[PDB]
């Protein structure tokens, strides 16, 4: 981080409106441009990061997105591009919204899990209900309290449906179709669940004990940080065809979104592997810009060794995010004195976005197969792709997008021109625009809680005094990130969702 | 008397109850050699010391006291953490992952006080001790998890005034 910021942009060009290139020498050994996608609000948080966050010629600092982006493009056997999404910010290794593919037949070809992150398969459920906002109004709190109730969140929680180290085993293996066994899933959720809530590879041989330990006490928890359960309504459709196959009938519909991974779980299957890796990349001669870039290639034992875990920890997040679905579930028949299937609340569908898969696509006129590393970001298929679930062949593959607790979300489905120029990628949600320290700086308690009530937003969180690192504030605008995506047209604009009740760890 | 924090001091308020505050009252407090900087995703712990020992130790005191506020924390029992790295990097890695997972798991252990006793150089390998009690939700307030330790621009400075730079992810 020793050029200056003038000297920065020498490797920076404007490709169109909505799209920027990263040219090679950004940093060291680029095998690829990178580019990241965004309009004229969030090109200026991007270009601010890349001037502050190692502003000072002395120790400190981190590294800024743009510069991750080029370190993942160094990564061996990578193809077409290192790609931002318009929600990109600084992450940890890739950045968060960062995007790219390896083709698996160059032996070269790595895969890295120190990029695909530690909380393998965090992902988004969108449930439907048969109430409008006029039901919940009058009892907004009272179901912010039954969620807080049923749903255990934050540092230190246990779960409250009691499971033993074989159950665990098996929801390794067999993800929702554990859930769905012992009658805490419908069959209908299986359905609309991206893979439909199990990864076949999944062997719970390669998670290791301490990983077991670690997920055993959290299955059925929601966590900490940016993870919620949110009670919605719909407040604006823009495709009615893709809303009426959502179940989606009219504005003012109510909706929970659920926002949750594999737990310690898989934050430890991420770091088993990434230890395993700096012990192994000697042998297979592996040179990265960046430690936490540690990888092997695909076919090595470490390799698969991860992806199988991966895959297992991927069936651990389904899992619990029908955990919080059954609970939730619950928290609902209790304060309306009605039974869930009587309330329609139904999956819509999940989506995950830290995740790598193993997918087919077209690279300069040729089918390869590749695998596709999605760090904060989304698969987003197009219409009348094989792999979605048949209710969505049509619209294209729903996208889930939480904005912030006091603005709004969206839904969107995926594009033909998205699985052409990001491989089907698309944006996560909205995020970071200030770092929690920051928030915590900047801003006060009292002040992020009050303006939620002046908006009649109901909340329950686990340390209300740190709210202010979760203000709207903190957060990118969600709607230039959807409306970057859409005129890029990588994604669909369908649904957009407003907040009413939240609670968060 | 060298000021090595590079941010004002911003102590997190975690909510403390009566009887937490008593608790904390009771015990001498916990000298804090750290703080939280700025990572648009996550958060950087900066920690420092007179010895690469006392750098690490306030490390993982940085970390634990983002979980929750350890001053309430009573010191009722002492747990032993010895790891190895390849270098100081790993070393720093390693040894921060033990004790998160000394807490995530099997005792569920949260230290109110962590002390290094030794860094052994040419091997790479550290002994340290904490003491605290087992973690509660009835007895300690609710900060942040800390998912994992992270390599993320982290920084190890061994000379005069020692100091540490870790992204842990959250
Ligand atoms: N509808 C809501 N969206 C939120 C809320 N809080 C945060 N976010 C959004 O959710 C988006 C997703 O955030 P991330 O998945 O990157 C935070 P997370 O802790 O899950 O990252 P990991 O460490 O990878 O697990 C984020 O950019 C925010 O725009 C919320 O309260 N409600
Ligand atoms: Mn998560
Ligand atoms: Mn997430
Ligand atoms: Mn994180």
């Amino acid at each position: 981080m020793s050029r200056s910021y003038n000297d920065e942009l020498q490797f920076l060009e404007k490709i169109n409106k909505n799209c920027w290139r990263i040219k090679k020498g950004f940093v060291p050994n680029m095998q690829v441009e990178g580019v990241f996608y965004v309009n004229d609000a969030l090109e200026k948080l991007m270009f601010e990061e890349l001037r502050n966050a190692c502003r000072g010629g002395g120790v400190g600092g981190f590294l800024p997105a743009m510069k991750q982006i080029g370190n993942v493009a160094a990564l061996p056997g990578i193809v077409h591009r290192s790609i931002g999404l318009p929600d990109v910010h600084s992450g940890y290794g890739f950045a968060i919204g960062n995007m790219a593919a390896f083709d698996m037949n160059d032996p070269e070809a790595v895969v890295s899990p120190g990029g695909v992150g530690f909380d393998i398969n965090c992902g988004v459920r969108l449930l439907r209900t048969n109430l409008d906002e006029s039901d919940v109004q009058p009892v907004k709190e009272q179901l912010a309290q039954a969620m807080f109730d049923h749903i255990p969140v934050g540092v230190g929680s246990k779960g409250v449906i009691p499971m033993n180290a074989k159950d665990l085993e098996e929801a390794l293996e067999m993800g929702v179709d554990w859930s769905l066994r012992e009658g805490y899933a419908w069959a209908e959720d299986k359905e609309h669940c991206e893979e439909y809530g199990r990864m076949l590879q999944a062997d719970p041989n390669k998670v290791s004990a301490r990983a077991k330990k670690r997920g055993l006490p959290q299955l059925g928890t929601l966590g900490a940080g940016n993870h919620y359960a949110e009670i919605q309504v719909v407040d604006e459709i823009f495709n009615e065809y893709a809303a009426k196959k959502m179940g989606i009938d009219h504005k003012g519909q109510v909706c929970v979104m659920i926002h949750s991974g594999s737990r310690g779980l898989g934050h430890q299957v991420a770091t088993d592997a990434l230890v395993a890796m700096e012990k192994a990349m000697k042998r297979d001669k592996i040179i990265v810009n960046d430690r936490q870039l540690a990888c092997a290639r695909i076919a090595s034992p470490e390799g698969q060794d991860y992806l199988k875990g991966m895959a297992a920890a991927g069936n651990y997040a389904w899992v619990n995010r029908s955990s919080m679905t059954f609970l939730t579930r619950q928290a609902f028949a209790k304060v309306f004195n009605t039974t869930p299937d009587d309330l329609d609340l139904h999956v819509i569908y999940d989506v995950s976005h830290n995740i790598a898969k193993v997918e087919q696509h077209v690279v300069d006129g040729k089918e390869r197969t590749l695998l596709v590393h999605r760090k904060g970001s989304t698969r987003a298929f197009p219409p009348h792709h094989p792999l979605i679930a048949v209710d969505y062949q049509l619209t294209g593959q729903p996208v889930l997008i939480g904005g912030t607790m006091g603005t709004c979300s969206y839904v969107l489905t995926g594009t033909e021109q998205g699985m052409t120029e990001t491989f089907g990628t698309t944006c996560h949600g909205a995020g970071r625009a200030l770092s929690r320290a920051k928030s915590r700086r900047n801003l006060d308690f009292q002040d992020v809680l009050d303006k939620l009530a002046d908006m009649g937003i109901a909340i329950r969180v686990a340390s209300p005094k740190l709210v202010m690192e979760e203000a709207p504030e903190s957060y990118k605008n969600v709607t230039d990130v959807v409306n970057t995506c859409h005129d890029a047209g990588i994604s669909k604009k369908a649904i957009k969702l407003r907040p009413i009740a939240v609670i968060k760890g | 008397p060298a000021v090595m924090a590079q941010e004002e001091e911003d102590v997190r308020d975690y909510n403390l109850t009566e009887e937490q505050k008593a608790i904390k009252a009771k015990y001498p407090p916990v000298n804090r050699k750290y703080e939280y900087l700025d990572h648009t995703a996550d958060v950087q712990l900066h920690a420092w010391g007179d010895t690469l020992e006392e750098a690490f130790e306030q490390c993982a005191m940085a970390m634990f006291g983002y979980m929750t506020d350890t001053g309430t924390v009573e010191p009722l029992q002492t747990v032993e953490v010895e790891t190895q790295g390849d270098d100081l990097q790993s070393l720093l890695f390693h040894f921060l992952d033990e004790w998160l997972y000394k807490f995530s798991a099997d005792e569920f252990f949260i230290p109110r006080e962590v002390k290094v006793l030794s860094i052994d150089q040419r091997n790479f390998k550290l002994r340290s001790i904490g003491w605290g009690e087992e973690f509660s939700l009835s007895k300690h307030p609710q900060g942040t998890e800390v998912k994992a330790i992270t390599y993320s621009a982290m920084q190890v400075y061994n000379e005069e005034n020692p100091e540490v730079f870790v992204i842990i992810d959250i």
